[PDB]
């Protein structure tokens, strides 16, 4: 039981750390979508 | 693996080697420039004799092996680690002798002649090499943007080159290498997080910050104002988790860091910032082209992979030049890998198949005459 | 007792608190930082209630009350102990109260905002003292050297800090601390003699063996020749007497405890030896006073007590530098007290006595605005 959990927390550690890196670049992208409406 | 006889393009940037076969789009084997070396004599009985470990086998272990870094801030210090290096990706990664397909290596701007000699001797004599070729960055990177004019900014990890090329056409004259880049920055906040509270003085912790650093930090779009509002922060400071759990609490320090590169000072040096050093090497070009390097310019190197350099160049340049004119900064998307990818695009060609320096013509020559062939 | 208006110095240099008032030639009130804890609870009655030791009261005793470091590597880690030693100070020793004159104190180069921020906190808000100042110990103690150019070498007990000033000139850029001190020296000397054979793992005997190290041991001219004629010992070999009466005998381990500093691996950091730390920083500095710092570096902090210190920082800058100029080394008589005899000439000036921050610019200004008025 023990092995699987930590197997899952692992997954879902690489999981979550995929999805802030992808809000983060979202995050700028739309900074640098205003910019660019801006200009 | 390889069906083609064509160069292995490995690009030994500072920090990061990045090796790779001719004709792909991004290099393959990519590991940090570091050598891990056994601190203590262990009695134990089995593990590897290996006496230098490299690559991925160290940053997989930190804290039993001392790291040393193989180039400071461009010099060559260790020859040792560079031909473990090579051997490495060598007989390692890429599983190909160097004895079947030619090289094309990229060295940075304004380096020693004993570090060109020295990687030239132990890639002719010691492995026996077909042909060879020395190659700055600055030209394939303007290569891989699709271009011929502008200023190429690289900012490796100890070295920063500006290298202004209008029409294809390279200034030896005007490119000036100054030695501010991630190592200094790294120093920086790690000094002022000692300040903060949160002490350490050792490499391992130095490398971890590095990608603290690399994750997170970002350049300030006003540092005053930025740092009026971040006295009382709230959504300004962020809390980290430390890959080893321990909960850091990083707040205005990210965009501080970089700031160091714009304000020599806080390292006590007389050099003047990136942005600044570069608006003198535009005054030290021609004003007939100074409009085409504005409009032009280009970017280049690891360290500028954080968020809000473009806007923050285009503001320093905009107050210290005129603002009746266009100044449009571009910057290629992985442009970090772009100098890499030029190598590629530069090795497919059969007039580059032609401008390779041979075994037996340098052994007569020597050295020194295969340094003034190539310039 | 004291019949003139002069702020009192107290430096509260980790391991040892000097405190006297300002124009004195050496400390009155010389006691180790240390805070003793009853550890367990007596049904006895008629002892002093007092819960909290300090100073010679705790030295007095230490099998009973657990012995805690008020200060560890340069961050205060508990308040108490701080409310603790200078309340002790001002109402057991000077017999003085803080409300009639000034108060000068010294602190550490590189530390947090937090400690200055707390220590400035209760001197002001609780204590009602009419004005303060923090000052870096570096630049008094060249000033207690009497010159304005140097590489101040300060060794405290658990942080060691190298402050280069040239021409009367601060570099808070090259400033580098670093915890190696006399703490991990006591620990490398406690775990040599647990490999001798006398073993123990109590806090006081820590404190004698730091005093017998204080006493006896001393720095090497050759520590491998060293090592090959102690391995046939003689003379080389001293029997201490305890001051319990146990007969202790220590022979080559003495030289080789401060060998520590020149050889972090011992205690498996990747940091460089104080030496080689010290030389990186005169590259760090510029050229053209690079030789003045060599013929004007100077020491401080108590563990530079030890003798054969300069002897070997002179093989050692040679082996390291050029033997073409001249490297005179400087270690000033009682450099220990200096930096508190600096205190003394500085707090007698009337500019210094313009210099000083009264209660009510602090209080609207808050301690972060007091923060950068000083830096
Ligand atoms: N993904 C990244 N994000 C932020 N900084 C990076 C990243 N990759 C590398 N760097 C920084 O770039 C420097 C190394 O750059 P380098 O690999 O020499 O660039 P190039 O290969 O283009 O010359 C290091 O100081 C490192 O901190
Ligand atoms: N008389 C002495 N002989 C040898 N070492 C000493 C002596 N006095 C203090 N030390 C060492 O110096 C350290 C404390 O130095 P410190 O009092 O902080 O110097 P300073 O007051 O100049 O900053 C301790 O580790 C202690 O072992
Ligand atoms: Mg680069
Ligand atoms: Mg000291």
């Amino acid at each position: 039981a023990l092995d699987r959990a930590e197997q899952a927390e692992a997954d879902k550690k690489a999981a979550e750390d995929r999805s802030k890196q992808l809000e983060d670049e979202l995050v700028s992208l739309q900074k640098k979508l205003k910019g660019t409406e801006d200009e | 693996d390889e069906d083609e006889t064509t160069a292995l393009v490995c690009d030994n940037g500072s920090g990061l080697v990045k090796a790779g076969f001719a004709g792909d789009d991004a290099p393959r084997a990519v590991f940090p420039s570091i050598v891990g070396r056994p601190r203590h004599q262990g009695v134990m009985v089995g593990m590897g004799q290996k006496d230098s470990y490299v690559g991925d086998e160290a940053q997989s272990k930190r804290g039993i092996l001392t790291l040393k870094y193989p180039i400071e801030h461009g010099i060559i210090t260790n020859w040792d680690d560079m031909e473990k290096i090579w051997h490495h990706t060598f007989y390692n990664e890429l599983r190909v002798a160097p004895e079947e397909h030619p090289t094309l290596l990229t060295e940075a701007p304004l380096n020693p002649k004993a570090n060109r000699e020295k990687m030239t001797q132990i890639m002719f004599e010691t492995f026996n090499v077909p042909a060879m070729y020395v190659a700055i960055q600055a030209v394939l990177s303007l290569y891989a943007s699709g271009r011929t004019t502008g200023i190429v900014l690289d900012s490796g990890d100890g070295v920063t080159h500006n290298v202004p090329i209008y029409e294809g056409y390279a200034l030896p004259h005007a490119i000036m290498r100054l030695d501010l880049a991630g190592r200094d920055l790294t120093d920086y906040l790690m000094k002022i997080l000692t300040e903060r509270g949160y002490s350490f003085v050792t490499t391992a912790e130095r490398e971890i910050v590095r990608d603290i650093k690399e994750k997170l930090c970002y350049v300030a779009l006003d540092f005053e104002n930025e740092m009026a509002t971040a006295a009382s922060s709230s959504s300004l400071e962020k809390s980290y988790e430390l890959p080893d759990g321990q909960v850091i609490t990083i707040g205005n320090e990210r965009f501080r860091c970089p700031e160091t590169l714009f304000q020599p000072s806080f390292i006590g040096m007389e050099s003047a910032g990136i942005h600044e050093t570069t608006y003198n090497s535009i005054m030290k070009c021609d004003i007939d082209i100074r409009k085409d390097l504005y409009a032009n310019n280009v970017m280049s190197g690891g360290t500028t992979m954080y968020p809000g350099i473009a806007d923050r160049m285009q503001k320093e340049i905009t107050a210290l030049a005129p603002s009746t004119m266009k100044i449009k900064i571009i910057a290629p998307p992985e442009r970090k890998y772009s100098v890499w990818i030029g190598g590629s695009i530069l090795a497919s060609l059969s007039t580059f198949q032609q401008m390779w320096i041979t075994k037996q013509e340098y052994d007569e020559a020597g050295p020194s005459i295969v340094h003034r062939k190539c310039f």
